[PDB]
């Protein structure tokens, strides 16, 4: 029906998630 | 900080970074705002069954910076 918005939970530290 | 708005049946929540409502920050009844360094205002548009209302808003206020501590002047001590 519509293009969803997608949000990040902030910057990630290398090797993290 | 955590913002809190009304839960409305049939609603879609659109949070914006500006009163112009051109750029989104989140989609929630209770979004978190992070790394706040200045007072910041978020705007909310709630659309119900296709009807978009006037954006509501609130400003998160940042506590004042605490005062610098009072310590003694450079001193000198003799060994022992």
């Amino acid at each position: 029906p519509a293009q969803p918005a997608v949000f990040n939970d902030g910057p990630v530290c290398e090797g993290g998630n | 900080s955590n913002l809190s708005t009304a839960t409305v049946s049939g609603a879609s929540y659109a949070w914006y970074s500006d009163s112009s409502l051109t750029s989104l920050v989140s989609t929630a009844q209770n979004p978190m705002i992070v790394n706040i360094s200045t007072d910041t205002t978020w705007y909310l548009v709630v659309t119900v069954n296709g009807c978009s209302s006037v954006a509501g808003s609130t400003t998160v206020i940042v506590y004042p910076t605490p005062a610098t501590p009072n310590v003694p002047a450079n001193f000198a001590v003799c060994e022992g």
